């Protein structure tokens, strides 16, 4: 249990690191802010 | 002239609606109306 726990502590421990080093970790949630944002740029430039 | 209140313009046969205001956009002396993203005009210079 000491074992097991420590490693699942541990664990816990490289997602904050993951998550504060590498911003593209969220890249699936990023991709579909930028693609409506993107879809909303381009109705708008369709104004000119 | 009339700011901050809804009005309708016409500038040198420029014609709109909206809230005219003072602003901090630093135009250079020889542009004359300012565009936003869908060709419609952002800002204009005063003739007067």
């Amino acid at each position: 249990q000491k074992l097991i726990a420590n490693q699942f502590n541990s664990a816990i421990g490289k997602i904050q690191d993951s998550l504060s080093s590498t911003a593209s970790a969220l890249g699936k949630l990023q991709d579909v802010v930028n693609q409506n944002a993107q879809a909303l740029n381009t109705l708008v430039k369709q104004l000119s | 002239l009339v700011k901050n209140k809804c009005v309708n313009f016409n500038f040198n046969g420029l014609t709109g609606t909206g809230v005219l205001t003072e602003s901090n956009k630093k135009f250079l002396p020889f542009q004359q109306f300012g565009r936003d993203i869908a060709d419609t005009t952002d800002a204009v210079r005063d003739p007067q």
